């Protein structure tokens, strides 16, 4: 073996990853989209993040 | 090339001449906050007819807002909110009244009450105005917006999300404070980070 090794410490980093949102139209015949993610935490405050996406109309 | 701002101003006969005013005066403060050097402005009236005031084209040779706003008169009746954003989509950013092609369309709603006496409804035009990309906003003003259920139809003329381009005031001249969270509103094209 290498050497049992539980919880030595706890990472770090944000106190969480990003929320992923998928692209949601606003009309079906071809229009605009939005996302949003929102980020949470004890010392991390709300984040909040609002994109716009682009149908291909296809 | 940059982006077209197209004005909707509401030419109802509800509104007062005193506070139609106030409503050209918000425009005109608005255009120049937002005068850039390739960002021409469009604005057309609506109430029951619809008449465009200056396109594209001539805000290009005549950049001075508060000389097309000023002649500006009320056309007096109802509201037909509905079927003059169509008008918009298809005249006012029409390449031929110097609508320019790949770039941000955006379009400001002023109305004072809820559409009534359109033939047309938003299901009919909104969903056109999202084909093209066309963004909007859309400004309440006046008791008729005070009720949630008033409110869902600027939800409705607006894009997503609403608490992002629906903006409401009690007055006309409370317009000018709601003018700083439009300017900074109108030129995040993305969310950015703190």
């Amino acid at each position: 073996g290498k050497k049992e090794k539980p919880e030595k410490k706890v990472k770090k980093s944000d106190c969480g990853e990003w929320q992923w949102s998928v692209c949601v139209p606003t009309s079906g015949d071809c229009g605009l989209g939005t996302r949003e993610g929102t980020r949470t935490g004890a010392e991390c405050k709300q984040t909040m993040k609002t994109q716009r996406c682009k149908i291909p109309c296809n | 090339e940059d982006s077209d701002i197209a004005f909707l101003i509401d030419g109802s006969g509800s509104i007062i001449p005193h506070d139609f005013r106030r409503m050209k005066e918000f425009v005109s403060t608005v255009m120049e906050q937002l005068k850039k050097s390739k960002t021409l402005f469009s604005l057309m009236q609506y109430s029951e007819e619809f008449r465009i005031h200056f396109t594209f084209k001539e805000f290009q040779n005549n950049p001075n807002p508060r000389s097309l706003v000023k002649p500006i008169t009320q056309l007096l009746g109802r509201t037909h909110t509905a079927t003059g954003i169509r008008k918009v989509v298809r005249e006012l950013f029409n390449i031929t009244n110097g609508a320019r092609k790949n770039a941000f369309k955006i379009l400001v709603v002023i109305t004072d009450g809820e559409k009534f006496g359109d033939p047309l409804g938003y299901e009919d035009v909104i969903p056109e105005a999202d084909r093209e990309g066309v963004i909007r906003y859309v400004i309440g003003v006046g008791d008729a917006f005070r009720s949630e259920k008033s409110r869902q139809e600027l939800n409705t003329i607006a894009s997503k999300p609403p608490r992002d381009h629906v903006f409401q005031v009690n007055n006309f001249e409370a317009l000018k404070t709601i003018q700083n969270q439009l300017r900074e509103k109108i030129f995040a094209i993305e969310g950015t980070q703190t």
